[PDB]
């Protein structure tokens, strides 16, 4: 079910996507309190939409980009970000990186639309 | 409570000399101390509201000013119908006070 | 629509949004736009939001219809001065208290503007149109600067040309997200505390040959205005009903004086001859300029009005408007106080000033005029520029003469060499 | 605070169209209820009496009615006001 | 304006006198009306002031207990008990206006101007 | 920044598009203008994703298609 | 005219919710963007 | 002495909905996360 997997590790709460995805969008004063909210699911749903669109995902969960891994960012195997930690640590321990990451994840696409503008293969 | 005081107790001068009194209160009473002048057989009458500023009907001859403490009284011609007792107040505070009176004589 | 945002007052209250320290602009460079600040719809927003904003801040204050009652009143005798006889009346009528089956009688003072005749019987003056309400008096209305904000989707374009009068191509622009503040001073006349230009007197019409067309004079240094208040008016209170007070002038302590309003003499002739050679820009270096004093109407139109310390004036301008220009002292200005007041040039909906304890003072900024043209015909190529009227509209409009609001078409498609791959 | 908000907010909009006891905030005049009382109530309870509105806006009416003394407060068979009459209008 | 007292009286040690004030010219629940005593020589003294609108009294430490002020509203009037006579306090006895202040939702706000509107005053003597 | 490239010419214009597409998402009375504000800046920016996803140019910024241009 | 005015806003904002309710099916199922898509699952006989 | 004095208080209405709200917390979702694997754009 929903956050079901929240304590699980990353690799294996990768699987329930889906589910998640599912939950974002399932007297005059009560009214509008609740237009204002309404609104506002929307509008963050939207938003997330469209980031993953500039970064060249679209109607995917899981999208590959050309933007390689800094150490910077954080320095750890593969097998232990996957195995032996979950969602919610991974997303403290980078929290600081977010905005980094995302302004080179957009970087990365524009390139990409450049060389897309060559009729030349580019090899 | 605020202790209210006067200097010049029985204070003479001639007609049309300029004649000044001073009153000195305890604390301070941002600058609320209001002056009357008091006749025998008479009410008191109010002259001076706040330090400075006259009480309509009063003449013009009167006028004062002061600091948070120290405060003056002025006449700035005397005149025969000015002999009576001078009388200060703080208006500032609830315990309202007076102080003693400062009596005036013409020389 | 756009929002307000903004750094007991009305104005912080409405305007909650914050705004950004250090507000960044982008320069357009090539861009070339077309403005017209007489069709400008910022102008029509601002005037509707201002009128809401008076009417939801009395929304919940004191109705003073309990007053409306015949009053029996005489005139002010005591230490007034010649300039001020018959200017207030000394009124008393039998009002209500807490419980419904008591009365007292209530004495006070007001300015004969307020009060008027029965057939002495008087009512109050607005008896026969309206209710009034007593505005709050721990509700403030002094104006603070307004930053007007676009939605996204929309963009803010800013006319930065020195000169730029209004209307036609302005080619330095620049995108903002918000104006500049703007303080939303109401007033008639004279307007106050605005922007300055910054080269010359700049003199902007819609249409300047047209006489039914206003003119909006904004000047380059301000001339300060000193208004006050003399006497010290006491404030006294009653209560009308339950948890409603009403506040009245008592008493007026000292010999009687009248309000007015002080300029430098000297320097309104300075910044009077900078708009005449302004005006001969477009009438001829030949023709002689005149001013002369407002034609006639209600008070709130003929005067200069303001709010001074929360009190309102209507002070006489025909001691600045009295020139004729051909190819130390202040001016003093006799000044009216009126506390029953029907604001933006509405029938009924009015409001009761409450009265304000001591004396008044303030001091502020003339940055612009309102002027109109006389008519007239070619004649002796003489013309007059009276003090316009004007509509509260003119006021914003003379600040928000430099800001477009358009809206962002991200599509668009052109020709290119490429084909759907498959 | 938002449970609380609301809670307010319910009492407020569920007055809003009940009668206004204004025309009731008159002076009253009353007596001590003396019949049978036992000594834990001792003035406890009042007997009011006084001219309140009715349908037609020329006539009054003589009403009694019982009230506790916590309600009642003394001007200064003696003189009563309601006791909010000082400070707001009261809703029924 | 005008404030009028009577009540002059000769008074025994032990007993009490109630003064009165009529007043007339203002509304009368808003002004705070103060009474203040005038010795033989000595100076003047506040003795205490009512607000006439709610009842409100406060009084000189020197007189705590032994004076106490009413109002009447119905009928525009004043009044000061001095409930211990003592030769001490053969004095003449004055009634006065506060010509500022005013009461509010929050409470009553004092604004400092002085006192005004003051009454003949009226002799009062304690002995036999 | 934002419309910085809008005296740009076409070409170096066209290198900047996402700056001008992340920036479409960002009292009774009072409120209720504002929710309708709000409203319409969601229904033009779905308006026009559903132009492209019809033409076939879902997410993208710069899509090629078959209409050949008209000379006139 | 509030009411009028908010139960307009009820009805764009509930057609705005039903038009993103189906587009996040599509991305779901792996159709986004598309009219007519194919997918791997059998039609069954029942 | 070490003797402490407990009297009945509140009047706060807050105070009696915590007793029954104390066990619950309101959280927001956040979809979007980002991860190192070997996957490469292609
Ligand atoms: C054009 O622009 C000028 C300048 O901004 C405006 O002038 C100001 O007007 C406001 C409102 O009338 C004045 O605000 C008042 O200030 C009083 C304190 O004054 C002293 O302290 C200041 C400290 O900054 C000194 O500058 C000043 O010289 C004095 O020494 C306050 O006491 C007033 O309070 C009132 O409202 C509160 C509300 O909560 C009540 O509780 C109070 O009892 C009282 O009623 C008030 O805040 C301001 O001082 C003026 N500035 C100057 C330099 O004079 C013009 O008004 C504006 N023109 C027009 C037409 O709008
Ligand atoms: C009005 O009343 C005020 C007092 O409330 C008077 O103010 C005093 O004025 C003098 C002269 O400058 C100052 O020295 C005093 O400090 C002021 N009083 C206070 C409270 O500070 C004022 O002069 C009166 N004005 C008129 C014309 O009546
Ligand atoms: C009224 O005009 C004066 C100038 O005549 C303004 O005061 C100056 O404001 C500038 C702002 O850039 C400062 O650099 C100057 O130092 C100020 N001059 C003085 C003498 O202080 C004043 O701000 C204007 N008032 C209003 C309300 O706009
Ligand atoms: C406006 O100017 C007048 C003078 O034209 C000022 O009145 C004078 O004030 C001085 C004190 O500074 C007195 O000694 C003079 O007797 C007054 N003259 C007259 C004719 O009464 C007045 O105060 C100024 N008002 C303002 C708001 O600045
Ligand atoms: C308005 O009032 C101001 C004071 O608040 C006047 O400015 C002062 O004028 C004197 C000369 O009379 C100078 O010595 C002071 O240095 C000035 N003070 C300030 C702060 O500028 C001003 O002249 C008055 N304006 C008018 C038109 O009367
Ligand atoms: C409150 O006062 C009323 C008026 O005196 C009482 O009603 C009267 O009761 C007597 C019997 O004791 C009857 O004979 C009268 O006809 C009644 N008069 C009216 C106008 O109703 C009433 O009983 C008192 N209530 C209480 C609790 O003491
Ligand atoms: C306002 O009008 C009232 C009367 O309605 C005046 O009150 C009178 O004042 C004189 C002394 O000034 C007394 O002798 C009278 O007995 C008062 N009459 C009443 C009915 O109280 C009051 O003085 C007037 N105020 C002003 C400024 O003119
Ligand atoms: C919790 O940890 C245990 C470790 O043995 C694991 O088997 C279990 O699946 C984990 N819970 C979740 C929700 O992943
Ligand atoms: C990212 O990698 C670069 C080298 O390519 C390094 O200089 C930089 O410090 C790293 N991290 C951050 C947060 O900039
Ligand atoms: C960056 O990380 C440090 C801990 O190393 C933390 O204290 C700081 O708040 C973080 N900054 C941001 C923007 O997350
Ligand atoms: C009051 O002023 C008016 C002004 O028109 C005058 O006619 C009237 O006689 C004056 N009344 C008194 C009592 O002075
Ligand atoms: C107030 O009522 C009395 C009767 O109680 C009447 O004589 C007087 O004229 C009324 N005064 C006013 C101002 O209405
Ligand atoms: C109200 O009375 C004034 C004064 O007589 C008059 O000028 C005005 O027209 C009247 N208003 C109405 C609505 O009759
Ligand atoms: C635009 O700004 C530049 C300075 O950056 C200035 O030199 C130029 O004259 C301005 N153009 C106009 C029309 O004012
Ligand atoms: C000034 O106004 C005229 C119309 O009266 C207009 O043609 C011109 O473009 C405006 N701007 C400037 C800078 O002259
Ligand atoms: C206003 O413009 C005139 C133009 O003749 C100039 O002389 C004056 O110095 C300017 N004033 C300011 C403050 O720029
Ligand atoms: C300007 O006003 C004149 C009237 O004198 C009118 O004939 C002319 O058409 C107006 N100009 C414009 C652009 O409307
Ligand atoms: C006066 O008007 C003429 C046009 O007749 C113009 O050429 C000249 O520049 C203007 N100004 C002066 C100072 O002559
Ligand atoms: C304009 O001035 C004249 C005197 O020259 C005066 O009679 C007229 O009433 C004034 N206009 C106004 C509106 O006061
Ligand atoms: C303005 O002052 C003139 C001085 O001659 C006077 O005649 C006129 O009536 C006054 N107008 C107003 C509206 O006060
Ligand atoms: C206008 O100026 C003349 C002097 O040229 C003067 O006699 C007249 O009174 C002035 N008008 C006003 C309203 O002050
Ligand atoms: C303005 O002052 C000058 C002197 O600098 C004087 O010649 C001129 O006549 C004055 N203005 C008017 C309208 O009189
Ligand atoms: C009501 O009870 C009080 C108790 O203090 C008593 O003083 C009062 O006289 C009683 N009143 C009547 C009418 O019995
Ligand atoms: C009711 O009103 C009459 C006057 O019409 C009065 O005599 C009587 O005392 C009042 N009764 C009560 C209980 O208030
Ligand atoms: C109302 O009357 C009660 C009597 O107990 C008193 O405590 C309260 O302070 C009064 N409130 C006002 C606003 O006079
Ligand atoms: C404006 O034109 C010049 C022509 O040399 C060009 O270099 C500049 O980049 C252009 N501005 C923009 C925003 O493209
Ligand atoms: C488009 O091309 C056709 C020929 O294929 C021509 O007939 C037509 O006029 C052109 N333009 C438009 C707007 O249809
Ligand atoms: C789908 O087909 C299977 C056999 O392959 C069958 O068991 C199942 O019941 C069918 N689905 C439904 C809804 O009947």
């Amino acid at each position: 079910g929903f956050l079901g997997a929240a304590g699980s590790t990353m690799g294996a709460a990768s699987m329930t996507l889906t589910v998640q995805a599912r939950n974002l969008l399932s007297d005059t004063h009560w009214g509008i309190k609740q237009l204002q909210a309404r609104v506002l699911a929307v509008e963050h749903y939207l938003r997330d939409q469209q980031l993953l669109g500039i970064w060249g995902c679209s109607g995917k969960l899981i999208c590959c980009t050309n933007v390689p891994w800094n150490s910077s960012w954080s320095n750890r195997n593969l097998s232990e970000i996957w195995d032996n930690m979950t969602w919610l640590q991974w997303d403290k321990e980078i929290s600081n990186y977010t905005q980094i990451i995302y302004g080179l994840l957009e970087e990365s696409q524009n390139q990409q639309e450049k060389n897309e503008q060559d009729l030349l293969e580019l090899d | 409570d605020i202790q209210m005081t006067q200097s010049p107790s029985s204070l003479s001068a001639s007609i049309g000399d300029r004649v000044t009194v001073t009153c000195r209160a305890s604390q301070g009473i941002n600058m609320q101390l209001c002056w009357y002048q008091l006749k025998p057989g008479k009410a008191p009458t109010l002259l001076i509201y706040g330090t400075s500023g006259l009480q309509t009907g009063v003449s013009s001859r009167f006028s004062g000013s002061g600091s948070g403490t120290n405060f003056t009284l002025t006449i700035s011609s005397l005149q025969p119908e000015d002999v009576a007792t001078y009388y200060c107040q703080q208006d500032y505070t609830t315990p309202f006070t007076f102080g003693p009176g400062t009596k005036l004589d013409i020389k | 629509t756009l929002f307000c945002a903004s750094d007991h007052n009305v104005w912080a209250t409405h305007c909650c949004v914050p705004t950004d320290p250090n507000p960044q602009e982008i320069h357009l460079e090539n861009v070339t736009e077309e403005f017209n600040m007489w069709k400008n719809n910022m102008v029509e927003q601002m005037h509707t939001d201002i009128i809401s904003l008076w009417d939801q801040s009395l929304k919940p204050c004191v109705k003073l219809t309990p007053l409306c009652v015949t009053l029996q009143c005489t005139n002010v005798t005591n230490n007034i001065t010649d300039d001020m006889r018959g200017e207030l009346k000394n009124c008393s009528f039998n009002m209500t208290t807490e419980l419904r089956d008591k009365k007292q009688k209530v004495y006070s003072l007001f300015y004969r503007l307020d009060v008027v005749q029965i057939n002495k019987e008087y009512r109050l003056i607005n008896c026969n149109t309206s209710a009034i309400t007593q505005a709050c008096p721990k509700v403030s209305f002094e104006p603070i600067p307004i930053h007007y904000c676009a939605p996204a989707g929309f963009a803010i374009l800013k006319c930065k040309d020195k000169k730029f009068n209004g209307t036609g191509p302005c080619t330095n622009v620049s995108t903002v997200q918000c104006t500049h503040g703007i303080k939303p001073v109401v007033s008639t006349q004279l307007l106050l505390n605005g922007s300055l230009a910054e080269e010359e007197v700049i003199i902007r019409s819609e249409n300047i040959t047209n006489n039914a067309k206003n003119i909006l004079v904004q000047l380059n240094e301000s001339v300060q205005i000193n208004c006050t208040r003399p006497n010290n008016n006491t404030v006294k209170s009653i209560r009308i009903g339950p948890g409603q007070w009403f506040y009245y002038t008592g008493d007026i302590i000292g010999d009687i004086r009248q309000a007015h309003c002080n300029v430098s003499k000297a320097t309104w002739n300075e910044t009077l001859g900078k708009v005449v050679k302004q005006l001969r820009k477009h009438f001829g270096n030949n023709t002689i300029i005149r001013f002369a004093n407002s034609s006639g109407g209600d008070l709130e139109v003929t005067t200069h009005s303001f709010n001074c310390g929360g009190e309102f004036f209507y002070c006489n301008t025909s001691g600045l408007f009295n020139s004729t220009w051909i190819s130390n002292d202040s001016i003093t200005l006799p000044c009216r106080i009126k506390q029953i007041i029907n604001m933006w040039q509405r029938i009924g909906q009015a409001m009761y000033a409450p009265p304000i304890q001591g004396v008044i003072r303030c001091v502020s900024n003339i940055t612009g005029l309102i002027l109109t043209r006389d008519g007239g015909s070619t004649n002796s190529t003489t013309e007059t520029f009276r003090p316009g009227g004007g509509d509260m509209r003119d006021n914003w409009r003379s600040e928000l003469y430099k800001y477009k609001v358009v809206k962002i078409e991200p599509l668009g498609v052109a020709p290119t060499r490429c084909k759907r791959r498959v | 605070e938002q449970m609380h908000t609301d809670i307010i907010s319910l009492w407020d909009q569920s007055l809003k169209p009940c009668v206004k006891l204004t025309p009731l905030c008159v002076t009253l005049q009353c007596t001590n209820v003396t019949n049978n009382i036992t000594d834990d109530m001792r003035g406890e309870l009042k007997n009011c009496s006084f001219n309140m509105t009715t349908e037609l806006r020329d006539k009054k009416q003589k009403v009694y009615s019982l009230f506790y003394r916590l309600d009642v407060v003394q001007i200064n068979n003696k003189e009563y006001r309601l006791i909010n009459c000082n400070t707001s209008a009261i809703t029924q | 304006v005008q404030l009028v007292q009577s009540g002059a009286e000769v008074k025994m040690p032990g007993t009490s006198v109630k003064l009165s004030c009529k007043t007339s010219g203002y509304t009368f629940t808003s002004y705070n009306i103060n009474w203040v005593r005038q010795a033989p020589g000595q100076a003047l003294e506040w003795m205490g002031w009512i607000n006439p609108n709610n009842g409100t009294t406060d009084y000189a430490q020197k007189f705590q207990g032994r004076v106490t002020m009413t109002r009447d509203t119905s009928t525009t009037t004043a009044y000061m008990q001095l409930n211990s006579l003592r030769s001490e306090d053969t004095a003449v006895y004055y009634c006065a206006r506060a010509r500022g202040g005013y009461e509010d939702d929050d409470g009553y706000h004092y604004t400092g101007y002085g006192l005004d509107s003051w009454g003949q005053g009226v002799v009062v003597t304690v002995s036999s």
